[PDB]
């Protein structure tokens, strides 16, 4: 008896990311130093002459699915969604899209622009009082997506079942080592200061707006339609809109708005991948309501 | 001519630009120094709409399909490869639009000097280098760093309709 | 020949279409059309047959606060030029 979306519906992200503060060190006592990386006055930033490290830090926070609408003005279809969010819990435990999202920590594409020309790169990732062994992160490409690592199986379990309801929460923490050498730029974010390039600065040191490190983690889809011509994966957007080529990659009868109204308005089964994409969207979050 | 066609692969966080100008650019450099007789090179998605741009895409071309193999393309970008793929066919057209090489003034005081021994001593400069650098400046570039003066600056480019003719050691005509 | 090269000169032009242009404000079906015939002749005056690179026309007297459409009302600007004037005026005109 569903004719339509309510007229207020949203949702809340279940992977909240903090924002990353740049420190610099040696790399032979990486394990006992540690140094700020300060802006220097348009505006750049650069290493020292006598360390040859970049540190980048940030913390993830993990939340489940089913208690993240906050907002809902009809009964019925929040029944609807919860139902369809157990069949999903059913067949699969949330694991393809949390090993993706590992995986994209793995490959370490939060070091925008960052990672060209470093010679070694290492991530550690710790989950509680536990550290877990670090990734080598030149040995991975940003085309495949590995599904036969200890590690990656073993943190998107947790992730997994903390997405699916057995958990309440998950606090993710990450550190990473990049050696680009002594006395190179760093290439931090920008502010819209809205002249000159005004650089980004978090409690006096230089790092990251959490929104990049977010959108890095998110460029998993690899289930649109024209994937053969171009293969090359592309962040979960709505009316998929990968910036850089100045292209809409799904403007039509695969976008979240038609996919999702041919799921709850009229029961209609959709293949595996189109869940994994409207799960997806929602566990990214946004304002997906109507003009009635 | 045979030729040889360079993806930069996309959607990967830099851009076009900064990868070509890095990467490809001080390799071919050093490649076309070694093996001495001049190659070409080509940009098949010129598009200057109000500035111009390079695109996705180069083309290396040159008169000889053993000589493409005297460069080793593949095995030469064998580090960043995670941005860029070398096809490994030397296949022969006959369809391009060449590139040569714009200059620009230079800045009031590097004139000035030359300007004063050179004699034809002492603001109708300033309207010259003002006029001249604002009219090439909206073309593209493919920043240079220097083995020599050690100095960095910016190679300019733009098309022209020879169809044939002698290149030079970057790479234009 | 039409075409500003100094950068001093461009305080006065923003000026000058500030004083001329500070309460008239007129909406659509009161402005004069831009028409084509008067973008070519201000091009013959002084030679160009077609719009030399990096340059854009611009009316001195902006035609939504009151202006004319007319060789007496027209600069070619460089194209970074142009982008100080079309915003300096927007915050001014609101």
């Amino acid at each position: 008896t569903l004719k339509s979306r309510p007229e207020n519906l949203s949702f809340a992200r279940c992977l909240n990311t903090t924002e990353a503060k740049f420190w610099q060190t040696d790399f032979l006592k990486r394990h006992t130093f540690k140094l700020p990386l300060l802006i220097t006055d348009s505006q750049s930033c650069t290493l020292s002459t006598e360390c040859d490290t970049l540190r980048i830090d940030f913390g993830i926070k993990v939340l489940p699915v089913k208690e993240s609408m906050y907002s809902c003005s009809d009964y019925n279809y929040r029944t609807a969604i919860y139902q369809k969010i157990d069949e999903y819990i059913a067949e699969d435990g949330f694991l393809t899209l949390a090993k993706r999202y590992v995986n994209n920590i793995a490959n370490a594409r939060f070091l925008w622009r960052n990672r060209k020309g470093a010679e070694i790169i290492e991530t550690i990732v710790t989950i509680e009082d536990k550290e877990y062994p670090s990734f080598n992160s030149k040995s991975f490409n940003l085309d495949t997506f590995v599904e036969d690592n200890a590690t990656i199986n073993e943190i998107a379990q947790q992730i997994a079942d903390t997405f699916a309801g057995k958990r309440e929460y998950l606090n993710i923490y990450v550190t990473c080592f990049v050696k680009i050498g002594c006395a190179m730029e760093v290439y931090p974010s920008q502010e819209m200061t809205f002249k000159g390039k005004k650089l980004f600065k978090f409690e006096g040191s230089a790092g990251m707006h959490s929104q990049k490190i977010n959108n890095a983690l998110r460029t998993i889809d690899t289930w649109y339609p024209d994937y053969t011509t171009y293969e090359f994966p592309i962040p979960v957007e709505n009316y998929g809109a990968a910036r850089s080529i100045g292209i809409p990659f799904r403007p039509d009868t695969k976008s979240f708005y038609k996919l999702i109204d041919r799921m709850i308005l009229k029961n209609e089964d959709l293949p595996i991948e189109d869940k994994h994409y409207v799960m997806a969207i929602l566990i990214r979050g946004g304002m997906f309501s109507k003009k009635q | 001519m045979f030729s040889q066609i360079l993806i930069i692969k996309p959607g990967t966080g830099i851009s076009p630009n900064i990868i070509i100008s890095e990467d490809i650019f001080p390799v071919l450099h050093s490649l076309f120094v070694e093996h001495d007789k001049k190659f070409g090179i080509t940009f098949p998605a010129y598009s200057f709409d109000k500035k111009g741009h390079l695109g996705n895409i180069i083309e290396v071309l040159s008169e000889d399909k053993e000589a493409l193999a005297s460069l080793c393309l593949e095995e030469h970008l064998a580090e960043v490869t995670d941005y860029v793929k070398v096809k490994k066919e030397i296949t022969f057209t006959d369809d391009y639009v060449l590139f040569k090489r714009i200059r620009e003034e230079n800045q009031y005081e590097t004139t000035a000097r030359r300007m004063r021994k050179r004699g034809h001593t002492e603001r109708p400069l300033e309207m010259h280098i003002k006029k001249k650098n604002q009219q090439i400046f909206c073309h593209a570039y493919i920043k240079v760093k220097s083995a020599s003066t050690g100095q960095s600056y910016n190679i300019f480019l733009a098309p022209t309709d020879i169809k044939h003719g002698s290149f030079s050691a970057y790479g234009l005509l | 020949n039409g075409c500003l090269i100094d950068e001093a000169l461009l305080p006065l032009i923003i000026d000058e279409g500030k004083r001329k242009g500070e309460g008239n404000y007129r909406p659509r079906h009161l402005r004069d059309e831009r028409k084509e015939e008067t973008v070519q002749a201000f091009l013959d005056k002084y030679g160009y047959c077609n719009i030399p690179v990096g340059y854009e026309v611009h009316h001195i007297v902006p035609l939504s606060q009151g202006g004319a459409d007319s060789i007496k009302n027209m600069i070619m600007l460089s194209i970074e030029h142009h982008e100080r004037v079309t915003e300096a005026h927007a915050s001014y005109f609101k």
